[PDB]
RNA sequence: CGCGGGGUGGAGCAGCCUGGUAGCUCGUCGGGCUCAUAACCCGAAGGUCGUCGGUUCAAAUCCGGCCCCCGCAACCA
RNA sequence: AGCCGGUAGCGGGCGUGGAUCCCUGGAUGUCCGAAUGGGGGAACCCGGCCGGCGGGAACGCCGGUCACCGCGCUUUUUGCGCGGGGGGAACCUGGGGAACUGAAACAUCUCAGUACCCAGAGGAGAGGAAAGAGAAAUCGACUCCCUGAGUAGCGGCGAGCGAAAGGGGACCAGCCUAAACCGUCCGGCUUGUCCGGGCGGGGUCGUGGGGCCCUCGGACACCGAAUCCCCAGCCUAGCCGAA
RNA sequence: GUGGUUCGUGGAGCCAUGGGGGAAUCUGGGCGGACCACCGCCUAAGGCUAAGUACUCCGGGUGACCGAUAGCGCACCAGUA
RNA sequence: CGUAGGGAAACCGAGUCCGAACAGGGCGCAAACGAAAAGUCCGCGGCCGUGGACCCGAAACCGGGCGAGCUAGCCCUGGCCAGGGUGAAGCUGGGGUGAGACCCAGUGGAGGCCCGAACCGGUGGGGGAUGCAAACCCCUCGGAUGAGCUGGGGCUAGGAGUGAAAAGCUAACCGAGCCCGGAGAUAGCUGGUUCUCCCCGAAAUGACUUUAGGGUCAGCCUCAGGC
RNA sequence: GCGUAGGGUUAGGCGGGACCUAAGGUGAAGCCGAAAGGCGUAGCCGAAGGGCAGCCGGUUAAUAUUCCGGCCCUUCCCGCA
RNA sequence: CUGGUGUUGGCUCUUGGUCGCGCCUGCGUAGGAUAGGUGGGAGCCUGUGAACCCCCGCCUCCGGGUGGGGGGGAGGCGCCGGUGAAAUACCACCCUGGCGCGGCUGGGGGCCUAACCCUCGGAUGGGGGGACAGCGCUUGGCGGGCAGUUUGACUGGGGCGG
RNA sequence: GGGGCCUGACUGCGAGGCCUGCAAGCCGAGCAGGGGCGAAAGCCGGGCCUAGUGAACCGGUGGUCCCGUGUGGAAGGGCCA
């Protein structure tokens, strides 16, 4: 009696492996409580077109990530900041960095999520890290001019 | 109907219930002999599928033998409409 | 015929397990105590432990047919 | 050329401007009966609604309409639409299914799948294009007749029961579909190359056939109904017919 | 567990089927009277199909068929009194 | 059908079977001088099988229906029981006693109580017996406020009903109703069986028989053909 | 009380129906049964029970709470107060 | 009345059967003693650990066997040497009963609820029973409540007797 | 009745008859195979004789050439006992 499952059942396990069991709990318990459906033909196709239609998306996440995150190591923005020596008057925070990437060369961020808490006073050089789930390293010079 | 499976077409069918008394010829046996022959009638073996469908509750009486049956016309499910007499729908005209 | 189990002292039962005690009981004999007798205690007698043929240090304690009773449903032209 | 039934009579009428009579169709068809608006002790009783009639509001009459079931439509039926009810001498298929009797008793057996009960069909019904037969590299759908044959067998191997292949004949035709792949409409959705139900395409064979690709040039020439249409023919009244 | 077939359990296959278990799609499946191989014949689980056949309420024809105790129960207002 | 028979069969064949057998035996094979005939096919006749099988007749069996307007029970609803007699409990009054029980009067009017009509019965006797009557008449007798009788409307039935129980009753006969059907059931039994003449002419014994008053074989009668 | 023929039964109030329910019957919902069919709450059918308005005389060969005489009531419909 | 199954599920606790690997127990003086069968048989065993002690757990013809923590700082054992059939080191095959693990499994006892059943003026719901009961197929049994029958002949009638 | 070697309580048949309704029952010489006892002639296919028994069907057992449902087998039958 072979059904897809739809939640955890602690051996009889998780999301939609399939396993079978005793009949009178499938057609009393299983999917009359809603938690299971019978592997029929169309239900055993329905699925595996659904776990493809997922983990291609997650082979794509990973992938619109990745894309990015590789062309992200190749530049390098400057921060020309009203700074006189080793200390910033102002700061940079993510929101400002941002806006850095945004038009030295045109793309844009969460900003939220960038490895900064409290925001980067004290001219220098700094190489900070990102998101998604496999992410991505990013350098940056903090300068001063006028 | 009357002792009848709604998804089968099962009926109860006539049988005779023999009594022999004697050895097996096969078995060094002179021969097995017949005491009585009479009538007996053979029940399908009927039992209630009781399955929520869209609206209401539905009610078979189904052979144990085509029980999965009845899950598997529960699979089609469109015209979420009026009473529980639905299995006029989900009755013949499925598989019709 | 075929299967399950039996045949240890004059009566029966434990030893038929993992081959190295043949004993128990009542019954009969001599004896002690009681007027006595049953009782009780003591000792002694009766067993080839169903047959043969073997495996082996040894076997009643294993086997195979045998042989009788009891046991088993079954069976009948 | 007479007619107003069996049937005369009284008392009246019709017919060569073709009566009566016979054939075809049509109209009227009280009440009961599947009986169907509702009851009911068949042929009686009582209503709703729309229209009508009378002086007509009460009462009454008239015409029409209103049972239940299934099915297809559709907005869950508030409606419409087609269909079904019941009868029939025997025949027919199915679902049930005796006994006396025979066995010179009787129980297996027989009578027998008979009598009979029930359901369905029709002018027939059943059956019918092989998962068939059965020894001949063999027949070819089914039904019926004749033979095979009282053979093969079945059997308290008792009483009894009893085939088939084949052969000769009557008649003689085979056809749709589900499924793969294509289109699609609505759907449901954990939107998708997904599932799915309704429809259209496709496709139907045992030397195996089909689908999707690949190459070929395949062709409308030929085939052609069991469906519709016309016709001859026939049935439903008659007519001529020697001497 | 039974029915059908000539087959009454018989070496009992074949066609049906109430109960239990429960497949495959050509290299797949059923059958040739248990069972095995070989050699063969067939394509199950969807459906329709005239004609040849049966009967006789009805109409007509024919008779080594009756002739009013016969012939249908009824030749006559009989399924009546 | 007949022309080929023997063998359980494999088979063999004018033979085969059993058998070591070329002993044996079983069952088989064999022209009368162109006529006649094996064998078949029609027709007629005797007999048998199978069918209702010479006709009439059961007691019964089973299937499907029809019946509780009779009778039995119960359900619903109505109705009837003249008139007399006995006189329970309980009240009440009084006596009683510590308070009681209890005793006594009057009242009261209970009861499958009493005598007895209607009504329901049917004890004894007589009559009746092709009746007035397929259960009646007369005399006598039982019960008669109860387990009472009764009108109407209802339900239960054939191996079933109902039954204060007799195997009673279920439409004038119930140890299993009626009707139609299977059905021409079966009847080793009883009865019956039709013109005429001519020739022959028995037996009632034996053997076996769930047989004895029935049969099968033999015996005894008859007919045809042959010796 | 027979044959032939003619005549004869008059109802808003009497009985029953255009009221009610009883046993019982039937029966949508529903349940069950090889078929026929069996059950079944509701509803409906069902009366000598419930409900409901007519009493006395006269008349006819034959009908009268029915026709007539007198007195007396019931429902519906429509008006007004 | 009953066994096996279908309808018929969850979580457990518990045993039985078989099989395979591993571990094992068996003892009358008796080559030296407390060795299961027989075959192999000049020797092992210790390097990261040998005897004796530490105590643990198991068995006990209670003698002794045996594995684990270790103290442990290395010989412990072998046979010939027979007053027992056999010889006790060792690595195996295998019987015996046993424990364990794993596989295959049948039998039990619980608890659960969601089938199924019963209930609840109220319900895709609540309460109770509960995978039992019931019902389908099947096995065996009791079974005059009912059914179909049988229950000989001869015979100085029949019976009884014979 | 007593000894002695022996097993013919044989296999394959059986001319011819007793008896007899059938079916049975009974006696039997002789021929062939192979034997036993006897010198041999010859005897022997149980017992001095007449009772000690059971058709057929259904199976069991042991063998055997036979049949074996398309074919080789197998199932199962037949044949002798
Ligand atoms: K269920
Ligand atoms: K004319
Ligand atoms: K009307
Ligand atoms: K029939
Ligand atoms: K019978
Ligand atoms: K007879
Ligand atoms: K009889
Ligand atoms: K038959
Ligand atoms: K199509
Ligand atoms: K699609
Ligand atoms: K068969
Ligand atoms: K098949
Ligand atoms: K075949
Ligand atoms: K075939
Ligand atoms: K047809
Ligand atoms: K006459
Ligand atoms: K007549
Ligand atoms: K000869
Ligand atoms: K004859
Ligand atoms: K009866
Ligand atoms: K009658
Ligand atoms: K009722
Ligand atoms: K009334
Ligand atoms: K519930
Ligand atoms: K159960
Ligand atoms: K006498
Ligand atoms: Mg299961
Ligand atoms: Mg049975
Ligand atoms: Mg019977
Ligand atoms: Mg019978
Ligand atoms: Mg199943
Ligand atoms: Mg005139
Ligand atoms: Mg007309
Ligand atoms: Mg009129
Ligand atoms: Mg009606
Ligand atoms: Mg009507
Ligand atoms: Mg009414
Ligand atoms: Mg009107
Ligand atoms: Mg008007
Ligand atoms: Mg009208
Ligand atoms: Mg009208
Ligand atoms: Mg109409
Ligand atoms: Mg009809
Ligand atoms: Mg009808
Ligand atoms: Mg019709
Ligand atoms: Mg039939
Ligand atoms: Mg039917
Ligand atoms: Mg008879
Ligand atoms: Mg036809
Ligand atoms: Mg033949
Ligand atoms: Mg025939
Ligand atoms: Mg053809
Ligand atoms: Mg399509
Ligand atoms: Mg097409
Ligand atoms: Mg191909
Ligand atoms: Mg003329
Ligand atoms: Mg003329
Ligand atoms: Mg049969
Ligand atoms: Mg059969
Ligand atoms: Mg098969
Ligand atoms: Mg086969
Ligand atoms: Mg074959
Ligand atoms: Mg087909
Ligand atoms: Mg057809
Ligand atoms: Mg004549
Ligand atoms: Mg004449
Ligand atoms: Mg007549
Ligand atoms: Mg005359
Ligand atoms: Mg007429
Ligand atoms: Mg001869
Ligand atoms: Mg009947
Ligand atoms: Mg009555
Ligand atoms: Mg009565
Ligand atoms: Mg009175
Ligand atoms: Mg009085
Ligand atoms: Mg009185
Ligand atoms: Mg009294
Ligand atoms: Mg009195
Ligand atoms: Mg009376
Ligand atoms: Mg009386
Ligand atoms: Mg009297
Ligand atoms: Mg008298
Ligand atoms: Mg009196
Ligand atoms: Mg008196
Ligand atoms: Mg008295
Ligand atoms: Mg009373
Ligand atoms: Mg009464
Ligand atoms: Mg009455
Ligand atoms: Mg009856
Ligand atoms: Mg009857
Ligand atoms: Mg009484
Ligand atoms: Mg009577
Ligand atoms: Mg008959
Ligand atoms: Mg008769
Ligand atoms: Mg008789
Ligand atoms: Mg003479
Ligand atoms: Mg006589
Ligand atoms: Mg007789
Ligand atoms: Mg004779
Ligand atoms: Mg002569
Ligand atoms: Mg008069
Ligand atoms: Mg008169
Ligand atoms: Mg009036
Ligand atoms: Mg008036
Ligand atoms: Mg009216
Ligand atoms: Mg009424
Ligand atoms: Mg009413
Ligand atoms: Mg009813
Ligand atoms: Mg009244
Ligand atoms: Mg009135
Ligand atoms: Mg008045
Ligand atoms: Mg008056
Ligand atoms: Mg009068
Ligand atoms: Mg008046
Ligand atoms: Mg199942
Ligand atoms: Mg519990
Ligand atoms: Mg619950
Ligand atoms: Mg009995
Ligand atoms: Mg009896
Ligand atoms: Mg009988
Ligand atoms: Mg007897
Ligand atoms: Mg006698
Ligand atoms: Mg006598
Ligand atoms: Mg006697
Ligand atoms: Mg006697
Ligand atoms: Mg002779
Ligand atoms: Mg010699
Ligand atoms: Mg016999
Ligand atoms: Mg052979
Ligand atoms: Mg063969």
């Amino acid at each position: 009696m072979k059904v897809i499952l739809l939640e955890p059942l602690e051996n009889l396990g998780d999301v939609g492996q399939v396993v079978d069991v005793k009949p009178g709990y499938a057609r009393n318990y299983l999917l009359p409580r809603g938690l299971a459906v019978l592997a029929t033909e169309s239900n055993l196709k329905a699925l595996e077109a659904r776990i493809r239609a997922q983990a291609k998306r997650l082979a794509e996440r990973k992938a619109e990530a990745e894309r990015l995150k590789e062309i992200l190591e190749n530049l390098t923005l400057t921060i020309p900041v009203r700074a006189g020596e080793t200390k910033i008057y102002g700061s940079v925070t993510a929101k400002d960095i941002a806006e850095a990437l945004s038009r030295q060369h045109g793309v844009t961020i969460d900003p939220k999520r960038l490895a900064l808490e409290k925001p980067i006073k004290e001219l220098g050089e700094y190489v900070l890290t990102y998101k998604p789930h496999p992410e991505v390293p990013i350098q940056l010079k903090v300068s001063v001019v006028a | 109907m009357s002792k009848v499976c709604e998804i089968s077409g099962k009926r109860p069918i006539v049988a005779n219930s023999i009594q022999r008394r004697g050895k097996a010829k096969r078995e060094g046996g002179v021969g097995k002999k017949t005491t009585g022959i009479s009538k007996r009638r053979q029940y399908p073996n009927l039992q209630k599928v009781r399955v929520r469908v869209a609206g209401q509750e539905i009610t078979f009486r189904v052979a144990a033998s085509h029980i999965p049956k009845v899950y598997e016309l529960v699979e089609r499910a469109k015209g979420l409409k009026l009473e529980g007499l639905s299995p006029k729908e989900i009755k013949k005209e499925l598989l019709k």
